[PDB]
């Protein structure tokens, strides 16, 4: 029953903060390397943040770095996407992708989340 | 199915390249043993020594772990060669015109990860053979084994004790025994150790 | 046509490194059945045996099925080796430098997804040579076949009655018979059965 | 005569229920997974149900698990959608694909059915 | 050019794994003949002859049919082995450590479609041989050829004479003859014939 | 000179009938599968109808079984796809394509033609 | 860099199944030349002539052609065996069991498209030994190459001078010399030419 | 992790067909040296030396640095044979039916892009056998090295001098030594240098 | 400096000509098989016209044989679309493709051009 | 920490000129190839100028040679566009793609910067 659920999105206004939360059941959390996607309303995919299975790497988009923090927490099978001073470009359904033991960056993942709107 | 799912997803972000292991800057332990089971020919001439062994290695991959429960009756997976990581253990002083007498078979890895490997050969080593006590001549052949490309803190090579129990008696040498020893050696540049496990096969000429 | 068809489905989800099992936690049924065709060699120095067999293993692959009445005339099917799953069944006791002498030829099924494999082989065979009733010495050679990386309750080896039919007589040697045997033998560690056939060549000097 | 035919939607309201059935002929309907899609329409098709060919294994998307249920009858060749409690984006064209012996999730589909729509 | 667009298409939708036929429930007629160049060796400790044989196996792909005129100065056409369908007609009595002696050559198609397969090879086959009329026994070595996994009303494997133009005297054995023989063998569960064709070298012992 | 040229669309009305055709030139026909795919205006091309090389095998799309009809005449080099019954959704450009000695269903096509605009 | 440009751009759209040549109802001119390194055997019983041969095989590739300018410090690319088209250039009366001695090296091909092909092998070919003047006898033993499924129109086989300047002397057989002719050889079916290149050993017994 | 960050990387735009140089109009700098383990059979009816000899070729990728704090705990990386560009250095005398006794290794490389290749192998290599002081003769015997197929300018080969630290005594023949010389030689068409590795072993016959 | 150079496009009425002239430079114009892509305004780009290196082979749509015609000048390194009585679908930017030693049909292309738009 | 940052975007009239720069952290930049890609609003990505990593090499799109001129520093790790007569299909989002050790043209990159707006 390999579920990633998301959620904390919802509406802020320019320059906020939001925390993002993805948790996931049915398969071995530590084992994946989560990783954060963006889906903007008439455009395409495109990577946000991603960490390693190990949790020691952590790579960020050149549009979000410095603003967008990821993290993990493996006893609580959790994915944390801490976002600060968000800008109008930041409006979309972020969902979470896991990779088996990816890197963090280039990977192919196995598991798809649902995704949580935020809008700006 | 559950091993159809397994096996598709074991191969999903996996280079056969790359060393098993979880952090990087720590050795992969691999355990190797040989079972001796008949020495064909012992070479007087030319200084080589024919003898049937199966080789032992195991180790653990990292990359090769899954959940007994949710994958149910699939409890062990096979992988042939070239697409997962097996170490190069290899026996340095072999006259073979290959190098290489082991025949490739397949990796047995089980819900841990963990692997073994267990090739089989008719191996044909480079032993000196003294003849000054021929007719009762005791001679010490060493089947020396290590990793070509791996050295210490990569690939730390553990030795486990050679079985004979399935030894064929030979009709003209007897197999006074097979002690192995692990040995480090160092090199100039580097104090990188590089292990390697010598079996050294006693025999004595049979009258 | 209905055969481009039909191979083009056959392996639209199919990978050759899983068992062809509809449950997982039940053995698939692999019989095993050699013929004899020629004792070529007995080597006494090296106690090696050279045989010519035509190994038969039958088992049933469950996704191999088609309906004829959907695909007319294409009533069987052939698979090379590595595109669909095969028993490892290899000869424990071969004394052969390659430690496999059989000729991978094609795999045929028919439409219950019933899988046959005739591997013809040179096969060179550990042999225990016993020379003390030399001018009338009977021997029995073992040749020992079973799975190598599979075990009882995934792979069930079944044994039948191996043919003489297409014997050829030795100058040497006369095959007073070959019966086989099924043994099952057991690790410390679990209860987990491994099969193995074991046809013993009785031969007798010819004076 | 390979054929998939849906039948069963129409117009719901939200909070409602909807059996959605999928009839199969024209090949062994015991040997194949049997999965839903769905295709909003202007988006892109993605998964919803999926069952394995021996109909022990079901997989359900992570937006959907809970009130879908994938069911299927090899007696009457049919793979049965049981939706509780539909939701404005559960409106689309629902169609059922077929993979040869698939586990459920992943898998090369061989046969695609035409579908049915569904609004809330 | 030409070449170009006839060698993309007519691989466009082709699997090697598949019959060359229109239709499915009809056999491919296959053509067999061999020419032998000359009788290297015969082994009378084991019963193995040894020859050079060139087999010639012609049939019809009805799928590398083209247009000479869409294709011009573009009549034939090389395909490697592995990447078109080719009978699997092999030596049954062959002694080979192999098995399969024949050297994979390319097969040559023509704008009907026509397959000339002309593979060499240092055959070594099982031959009986009998000597009590040492110095002036005449042997009849066979060598026979089908298909592995084809019976008939699939391959209907047709037999041409041997020609032995090409061949070498040797300074041992005279070659009174080489004739050929198709022959039908049937199961008891079908009445499905299975063809073959046995080429019965007939030498004379030079004195 | 590889040509499809289809013929017979146009105008119809709900429940009418069509008999749509395409001459086939500069290749052996009789070597080819025929099939007909269809692009309505906004959305991707389907599968409608498809005959085998041989002319033995017909496979229709799920939509349009038991309405539409394919047929091959290998003396004149034209496909035929008899259509009765029409509906609003079959409603498209029909255009052919050829494969090479092809099933009739999954197969690599080689020539395709232009197409005729249908209407219902 | 420029040499990375030229090597992907070189297979762009190659196939290495088609004859290189830009107008396909012409030839391809293929110039073909053994060196002879020493004579290493000569079989008598077994009427095989063991030799060590380079061959020389320079032909042109029209579609591997580039600017030099275009692509500084490249003027020449190396393809290894199975990326670009050769010559089925084969030893007609070869007694090898493998039947192709030849070890496949890279192709050399330079800015105009040259491409240059150089087999080491240890040939292994069939001459018949007349032993009647033996202790001053003269043998003449044919190597003969030819293209295996080409003909003349499609590969015209041309003849160079084979080069001794390697040549190793041999203590039992003295080189007389070398010489090679082409000739040319027809079917009843077509006018179509077989060109074919014989060089023609001779070597006298040393005594 | 880093490991499979960097084998991912470094084979994003990586040709194995081109030559690893920063600038394609300098030559490549290979370092060759041999290391001799033991004089297996010197045959002197066939005039072939047989010796187990491990090659080392060291050179420098220029497409295969990465940085080391970038890629904690990776400071080395393995690549098997056809996945990344290796000089083409063969024994040109070579009379081995194969022409390639090379065990083919994989090639270590280090941050630095340094890459080092040790390819053990038993040579069959052409020597000129001289027997006219036979109970007491001294012979020459060459061990010639170069590259197939490329040049001076493009692929500098330079000598480093051969080790006999591993060396095994046989029991017919004492090794003097083993000295090496580099040798450049020309073609009359271009200028262009074309080195090789000679290493004259000098063994006297044991009395 | 691989270039292809589009020209002679602009607004026609329909039945008219226009000659589309294309020059290259920087790659042997001898050694390519030359070929006429068009896109039109919200489709997909489609072959038109196409010229094989040798330029002993020209293939064409079906929707345009007949009407254009393609040709190819080494001397001047140029290739040429003729086209007569234009119609109005024949409304797009019309762009050639290179491809090493191609056929003229289905090539790997190297070299793009830009493009020139004609209007019917 | 790999980034690739674009600056120097903005809006400017026709005839103008615009230095676009970039700036590489995080990776080897004398090791990298590295293009210039442009995104329009509503069409596809495609290649406007590339430096190879060498900088021995630079390759422009026929539609804009002449105009635009790609430079590298790798002193200072920037990638230099500088813009000459700007035109009004010159607008667009550009944006820095990175391959290793690529000739410039043709190649797989590895990675991607975030872009600034030009508007003509
Ligand atoms: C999988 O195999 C491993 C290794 O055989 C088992 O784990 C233990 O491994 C150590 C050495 O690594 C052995 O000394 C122990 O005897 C093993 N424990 C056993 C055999 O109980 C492991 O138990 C096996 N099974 C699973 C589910 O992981
Ligand atoms: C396909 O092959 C199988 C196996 O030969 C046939 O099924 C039976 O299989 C058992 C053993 O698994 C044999 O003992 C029987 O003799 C087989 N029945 C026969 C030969 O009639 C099966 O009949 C074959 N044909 C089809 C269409 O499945
Ligand atoms: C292509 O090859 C075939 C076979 O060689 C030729 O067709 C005839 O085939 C039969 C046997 O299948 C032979 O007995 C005839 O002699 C062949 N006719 C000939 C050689 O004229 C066919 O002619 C060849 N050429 C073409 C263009 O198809
Ligand atoms: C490339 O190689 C060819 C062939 O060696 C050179 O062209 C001439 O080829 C003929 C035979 O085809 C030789 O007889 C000539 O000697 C060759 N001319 C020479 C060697 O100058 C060609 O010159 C070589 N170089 C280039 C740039 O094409
Ligand atoms: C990587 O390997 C190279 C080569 O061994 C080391 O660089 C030097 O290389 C020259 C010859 O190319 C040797 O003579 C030196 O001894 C090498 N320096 C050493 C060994 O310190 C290099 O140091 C190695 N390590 C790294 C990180 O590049
Ligand atoms: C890996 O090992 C190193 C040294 O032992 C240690 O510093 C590091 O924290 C470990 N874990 C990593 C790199 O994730
Ligand atoms: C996966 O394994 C963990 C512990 O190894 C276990 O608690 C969990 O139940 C397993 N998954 C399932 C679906 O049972
Ligand atoms: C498979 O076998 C197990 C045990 O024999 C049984 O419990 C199960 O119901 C079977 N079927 C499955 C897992 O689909
Ligand atoms: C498929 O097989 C079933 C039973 O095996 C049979 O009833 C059915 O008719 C077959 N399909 C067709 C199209 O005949
Ligand atoms: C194939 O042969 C069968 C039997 O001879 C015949 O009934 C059928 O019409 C033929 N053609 C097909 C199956 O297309
Ligand atoms: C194709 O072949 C047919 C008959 O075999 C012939 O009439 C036709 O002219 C050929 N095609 C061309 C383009 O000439
Ligand atoms: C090819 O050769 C033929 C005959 O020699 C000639 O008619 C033709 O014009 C040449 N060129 C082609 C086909 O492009
Ligand atoms: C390409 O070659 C031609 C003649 O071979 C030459 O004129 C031209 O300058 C070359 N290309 C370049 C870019 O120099
Ligand atoms: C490469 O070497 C040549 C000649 O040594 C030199 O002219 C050139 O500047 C170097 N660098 C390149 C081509 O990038
Ligand atoms: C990469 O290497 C350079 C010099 O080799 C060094 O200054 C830099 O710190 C390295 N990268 C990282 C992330 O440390």
């Amino acid at each position: 029953q390999v579920q990633l659920v998301e959620s904390g999105g919802g509406l802020v206004q320019a320059g906020g903060s939001l925390k993002l939360s993805c948790a996931a059941s049915g398969f071995t959390f530590a084992h994946y390397a989560m990783v954060w996607f963006r889906q903007a309303p008439g455009k395409e995919r495109e990577f946000v943040a991603g960490i390693s299975w190990s949790g020691a790497s952590t790579y960020y988009a050149s549009s979000v770095k410095g603003r967008f923090t990821i993290s993990r927490d493996n006893a609580k099978n959790t994915v944390y996407l801490q976002m600060n001073s968000l800008k109008p470009e930041d409006t979309a359904v972020y969902y979470v992708a896991a990779a088996r033991f990816g890197v963090g960056v280039d990977d192919d993942y196995s598991y798809w989340g649902q995704g949580t709107q935020v809008t700006v | 199915e559950f091993q159809r799912k397994l096996y598709k997803e074991l191969v999903k972000n996996y280079n056969p390249l790359e060393r098993p292991v979880a952090n990087d800057s720590q050795p992969l332990t691999v355990y190797f043993s040989l079972s001796l089971l008949q020495i064909m020919d012992v070479d007087e001439k030319n200084q080589v020594l024919t003898t049937n062994i199966w080789l032992q290695m195991s180790w653990t991959d990292h990359y090769l772990q899954w959940n007994v429960s949710e994958y149910p009756g699939v409890k062990t997976v096979r992988f042939p060669d070239g697409q997962i990581w097996k170490p190069d253990i290899l026996l340095y002083n072999s006259a073979d015109e290959r190098f290489d007498a082991t025949f490739h078979t397949n990796v047995l890895v089980n819900s841990s990860g963990h692997c073994q490997y267990l090739p089989p050969g008719i191996f044909k080593s480079s032993c000196y053979i003294d003849v000054r006590w021929f007719p009762f001549d005791v001679q010490h052949c060493k089947l020396k084994f290590g990793s070509w490309s791996y050295g210490g803190w990569s690939l730390d090579l553990q030795m486990q004790e050679a079985d004979i129990s399935g030894y064929i008696p030979n009709g003209e040498w007897d197999l006074v025994g097979i002690p192995g020893k692990r040995s480090e050696r160092f090199y100039e540049c580097c104090k990188e150790p590089y292990p390697d496990v010598t079996f050294t096969v006693t025999m004595r000429r049979r009258t």
